[PDB]
């Protein structure tokens, strides 16, 4: 909202300055996003009177004869340029903002234009440049510098939150400032009404949409330009003056968050009808736009005989045809309260956002209509010499606001402040609230203009803001948290350690968007995404990711394209979606590997990751195991599932080649698990003081048999005194029966209480060799040194 | 084709020492209560380790700590404000001297917890060490009362043993506190009271020592109108109970088969 | 924050579709309602409250989503950190002390906080706070806050 | 005596007073995550090791040691590590070992040291033979550490 300092100052006279004002509004709950000085007018621009306009033959230009102290001529192509109005005359030599170059005396189509008459855009008071500024022919003494009646203005760009719709009216703002202590000046609606009948009727066919609807009657209208003070005010507020009547309605709207519209009675017919639009109904709105109404649109219509026709889009924008113009003599004045939701939908439906819709959507004072009619009619009587009728046409009867229980003690308790009771009640009273009773709990009934005041809490915030959030002291609470809140952070802490151990192990964390490209479902060979976006940012982000690895494989490529990493060991923890939302941990390897920069031998690929992963779980004190299993998105040869502490939690392997190719990528290794990982509780295993038994043995098995099964059997059969068991050598070929291989196992034994006798060992090394062959496996070398 | 169940590169897997884990958990417990952790030097002055704490020589109370006395020159023991102090050197017998150092170097109110290796000339058995760890606590400030010491320990217990845990306070003696106290926490599982540590309201003479030393260093008095509580608890005895360690001698034993057992733990 | 409410425009929502998805409530139960990507972490203070009892202090970090145009200082996918301290006798003086502590911890002893009234349907009084950044020498608008709204407590207990 | 918790804004000179302690903790944690195993070794020292491990003599001595092998205060952290290594080879028989220890050391002034020790065959494939170990294995692990700590690491002879 634009807040013109001098305009506001009319209601709040004692305002210190626009800077101090910005400050005061901040504390009241209104933040200004900008402060601008706006009407610099050079001395060269003077007020002039158009004595006569003469069109130049053969041209579409006119020779204006102007009274500017002395008589001067100027040439203008403006459609509104006519005699009888006052204009802004920039004399030769004037530096106008809008052009950059200097104004001068020049010859145009046979006549010497002594400077030129300005448009809002040329004078630089408005963006409008399609016509001359139109002033009252007597606004000033011809030739007087325009500045002398149009000083510069400072305008605050104020943010008005939805809860304070009353603040969409300058007087509403004035009231808040008043609560702070400033004297408040409310305009007096000096009206001289006439008891006589209104030549039209009101028929509100849809009270849902038009809960409270009034109509004023003003006739004997002398439509003309607005006084200089109003044009200045309107311009500063972002609006453009049109004339007497139209301006008065914008002025009052801007003054008290109450949109109103004057309908030329020529088009009203027998009466105004507030109804829903009949499907197909057409309406050329004020913006010159020809539209088609939806049956859900509230419309201000008129009727004549057996015909009903639309006059305006109720609460959004009036019709083009009934717009008040120079030849208008009487009007029907609409001042109402519309159903916010209705206005909201209609506004959207037609892509219209107006000063009016905006205020009705946010809500209007349910009982402000009648006071608004006086203000407007009064102004119309003063500026358009209107003869106003005494009666109004009213439909609807809103109920006043109810009383709210208020306890000064609670206010102070909730805030942690200690404002004396009297101080509080006074504040409330300044805000226009009525306070009854004598405590401890009062009956506080708010002004109908405050839609935001319904609860006691609502009142304590009123006390706080007027006292000032800075008067609330600082403190820290002390208390024993309720029992069910203990260790409630364990989960969060658990995942954090995980990320931290990973970063310490060597993995680099990466954040990837939670979105997904529906196609990647096909690309990376995954089941289709279960959740989709009704309104995606793009179709490549139309679904919600089901896996974490696809985003990682992508970032890899993108990193190879921008920079050219030789290697990369990444990881990412993120929420994934499918059936249920779940947290996943995924990692990706790639590149040459680990080794010596100047050397050649290296460690990489599957077993590099598998090794890094072994350390991770080793560090987490959890069992890690990788059994072979197929996965669409994995290489058939390099593929297996993950078994943390027995249960399957995810997968590990090389990215399937075909995918690698479609994506133009080298072999990429990776994994993806489901969090949280299992928890293996500690069970301290007191070490043995005694020496351990060392014995080796190779197991001959066919190349196809998985290392896992062999190891499993060997351990399972090694007995309850097995300490270690490690593969220190894998071999296959001559002299073994090809299609076979030997597994070099280092074995250890130890007894907690005493040492082990060779009987127990050599026998246990047999309990294995037994089931080892009984299972179909050899023994290249038993009791090997 | 690859035997994916085949062992991978033998990248080393690290681990943290039992005491580190225990100390960490303790420090976290108190951080949540607004305590900040700071440390002190292992080699101390008799002044900071004893005198400043209201524990003079030939005093029967000084027998509560069997001191390791040091010798040798060229050694620069630095005081609280970085200055070069003097006094008979010794290995601190408890972390307590640190609450004096901290107080001359800062102003109230505040909350600190100070973990640390301590030394005592004693015979090493299964539940006794000459080199162990303590965790001090010190909360000073205007209006601080014994009701707060009790609440702190209550919180310590809950955090350490669950909702069915509970604390117990009995009057006990310490030259640096008055009232003085010993506290035990209820261990629901083992179902028994574990005597955790001693505590109490900082002693008037300790505050006076701090301010006197401050004057001597040019700083203004800061502990004239404040009270405060402190506490101290043995770490190993708790780590053992918690991780189920049978012999306190393991901690400094350096045996991998032992240490490796705590990789998982957090 | 009801529909067609002017206040609901403060959050541009990403609406989701598709079936078979099980959204689970606070007490692990299977709830319903129109699915969407959370526009802020706030809904979590409702979930937590129906699942626990006061007094308590929680902070909830989290990825949030909003349909918006991505520029140099604007994202559609970012992170928030909520705070919620409920309990008998908790006052606005405590909210102010918390933020004061936040600032000190984040910008040093020469830092300072500022509170201005602002609107949020879930708090009353409502507020926006800024912290003083000594180095860059300027007020950074950090976040909004306020005393939990009566209707929020009622929603929790009703559920 | 009832239970209660205090509330108050700590005095200014107490801010970030825990930074130091927190800094060393991260260090230990990153180390354990990188692969190092933490070890605690007695702060004492055997006066002879001064000669054994070729070090200047210990500056602080014990007027009343538990034994003469513990009569001085350690000047270095590595000697205790080299020892624990042997003792580990004697009880159990580790093929490898990547250790670390953080501890207070004494000499002129009391100072905190970080020491690490490598040993054994090295990194590679259990069933294979090619391996990474010795100097450059440590030097490499150390490079990662500082890489992780965002600090420049360099080793001049
Ligand atoms: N540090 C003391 C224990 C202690 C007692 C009382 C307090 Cl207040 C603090 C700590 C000791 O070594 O026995
Ligand atoms: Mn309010």
């Amino acid at each position: 909202m634009r807040v013109p300092f001098s305009w506001l100052k009319a209601y709040v006279p004692e305002l210190e300055s626009p800077e101090v004002l910005e400050e005061r509004l901040a504390g009241l709950g209104f933040e200004t996003d900008r402060i601008e000085r706006v009407f610099p007018i050079p001395r060269g621009v003077v007020f002039a009177r158009v004595l006569e306009a003469h069109p130049i033959p053969g041209t579409r230009l006119k020779r204006l004869v102007l009274d500017a102290g002395r008589t001067v001529e100027v040439v203008s192509g403006a459609e509104n340029a006519r005699k009888g109005i006052g204009v802004a005359l920039a004399l030769p030599g004037t530096e106008l903002p809008g052009l950059g170059q200097k104004v001068g005396e020049r010859v145009i189509q046979g006549v010497r234009s002594f400077g030129m008459a300005l448009s809002p855009r040329e004078l630089g008071v408005g963006e409008y440049g399609g016509g001359l500024l139109e002033f009252p022919e007597d606004a000033l003494p011809p030739g007087t510098p325009l500045s002398e009646a149009w000083p510069e203005e400072v305008v605050l760009d104020l943010e008005v939150t939805p809860n304070r719709p009353d603040a969409l009216g300058l007087l509403g703002l004035a009231r808040d400032l008043h609560a702070l202590g400033y004297a408040l000046v409310e305009p007096e609606a000096a009206l001289k009404a006439e008891a006589l009948p209104l030549p039209f009727a009101l028929k509100v066919e849809d009270p849902e949409g038009a809960p409270h609807f009034t109509l004023g009657y003003a006739f004997g209208l002398r439509v003309a330009p607005s006084p200089l003070w109003m044009q200045r005010a309107l311009f500063a507020a972002g609006m453009r003056p049109i004339n007497n009547v139209v301006d008065v309605t914008n002025y009052v709207m801007l003054e008290r968050a109450q949109p109103m519209h004057a309908f030329d009675l020529r088009f009203v017919g027998e009466g105004i009808a507030v109804r829903r639009a009949r499907e197909g109904e057409r309406l050329k709105t004020l913006d010159g736009v020809e539209r088609t109404l939806h049956p859900e649109d509230l419309v201000i219509a008129g009727w004549r005989g057996e015909e009903s026709f639309p006059l305006g889009l109720a609460g959004v924008m009036g019709g083009a045809e009934s717009e008040v113009r120079e030849d208008t003599e009487a009007i029907a004045l609409e001042v109402a309260c519309f159903d916010p939701v209705s206005i909201r939908k209609t506004a959207r439906r037609h892509g219209l956002r107006t000063e009016a819709s905006h205020r009705f959507e946010r809500g209007v004072d349910p009982l402000g209509q009648v006071p608004a009619q006086r203000r407007a009619l009064s102004l119309l009587q003063a500026l358009a010499g209107a003869r106003v009728a005494e009666a109004l046409l009213e439909a609807g009867s809103p109920k006043p606001p109810e009383a709210i229980p208020f306890r000064p003690e609670y206010a102070n308790r909730l805030l942690g402040t200690s404002y004396p009771e009297a101080e509080q009640i006074a504040i409330l009273k300044r805000l226009g609230c009525r306070v009854e009773g004598e405590g401890p709990t009062y009956r506080v009934t708010p002004p109908s203009h405050r839609l935001d005041l319904r609860l006691e809490e609502d009142l304590v915030e009123e006390v706080a803001r007027i006292q000032g959030y800075e008067t609330i002291p600082l403190a820290l609470p002390a208390f024993f948290p309720a029992p069910d809140n203990r260790g409630v952070e364990a989960p969060y802490r658990k995942e954090q350690r995980l990320r931290e151990v990973l970063s310490g192990l060597g993995f680099q964390e990466v954040y990837t968007y939670s979105f997904m490209d529906p196609e990647d479902a096909r690309r990376f060979r995954l089941d289709p995404p279960r959740l989709l976006l009704l309104n995606p940012l793009a179709p490549e982000k139309a679904a919600l990711r089901t896996h974490l690895f696809p985003g990682l494989v992508r970032v890899l490529k993108e990193n190879l394209d921008l920079d050219r990493p030789e290697r990369a060991l990444l990881f990412e923890v993120g929420r994934v979606f499918r059936e249920r939302e779940e947290t996943h941990l995924a990692g990706l390897l790639f590149g040459e590997g680990v080794g010596l920069p100047w050397a050649k031998e290296r460690l990489s690929g599957y077993f590099l990751l598998k090794g890094y992963l072994e350390a991770l779980f080793a560090r987490l004190g959890l069992a890690f195991r990788v059994e072979a299993q197929a996965f669409p998105f994995l290489h058939p040869g390099v593929s297996g599932r993950v078994l943390v502490e027995g249960e399957e939690v995810g997968f590990l392997g090389a990215l399937h080649p075909e995918i690698a190719q479609e994506l133009e990528l080298p072999p990429v290794h990776l994994f993806e698990l489901r969090l949280p990982l299992p928890d293996k509780p500690l069970a301290f295993q007191d070490p043995s003081r005694h020496p351990a038994a060392f014995r080796d043995l190779a197991v001959v098995v066919p190349a196809p048999t998985p290392y896992g099964e062999v190891e499993a059997l060997v351990r399972e059969a090694a007995g309850p005194y097995l300490e270690s068991l490690a593969l220190f050598d894998l071999y296959q070929g001559p002299p073994l029966p090809e299609g076979h291989k030997s597994l070099a196992f280092h074995l250890r034994f130890r007894h907690p209480k005493r040492t082990l006798r060779d009987e127990e060992v050599e026998e246990a090394v047999s309990r294995v060799a037994e089931a080892l062959r009984a299972r179909g496996f050899g023994l290249r070398g038993l009791d090997t040194p | 084709r690859v035997d994916v169940s085949l062992p991978g590169a033998s990248l080393f897997s690290g681990g943290l020492h039992p005491i580190t884990l225990m100390e960490r958990e303790l420090v976290e417990i108190f951080r949540a209560l607004g305590y900040q952790a700071v440390e002190g030097p292992e080699v101390e002055s008799e002044f900071f380790n004893f005198d400043a704490l209201n524990i003079p020589e030939h005093h029967p109370a000084r027998d509560m700590w069997d001191t390791f006395w040091l010798t040798g020159e060229g050694f620069r023991l630095e005081g609280p404000l970085g200055e070069e102090v003097e006094g008979r050197l010794l290995l601190r017998t408890h972390t307590s001297p640190m609450q004096v150092r901290y107080m001359v170097a800062h102003t109230p109110p505040f909350r600190i917890v100070v973990p640390g290796r301590v030394f005592r000339f004693e015979q090493t058995d299964a539940t006794h060490e000459a080199v162990f760890h303590q965790l001090e606590g010190l909360v000073v400030g205007e209006g601080i009362a014994m009701a707060h010491l009790k609440g702190a320990i209550y919180e310590l217990a809950q955090a350490l043993f669950g909702p069915d845990s509970k604390v117990r306070f009995q009057p006990v003696y310490f030259p640096f506190v008055e009232p003085g106290a010993q506290f035990a926490v209820w261990w629901p599982e083992g179902g028994k009271w574990l005597e955790l540590g001693g505590a109490g309201m900082v002693h008037p003479k300790v505050f006076q020592a701090v301010d006197a030393y401050r004057e001597r260093l040019g700083l203004p008095p800061a502990y004239r109108g404040v009270t405060g509580f402190a506490f101290g608890l043995g770490v190993e005895r708790l780590a053992m109970l918690r991780y189920g360690i049978p012999d306190i001698r393991y901690f400094f034993g350096g045996r991998l088969k032992f240490l490796e057992q705590f990789k998982g733990v957090l």
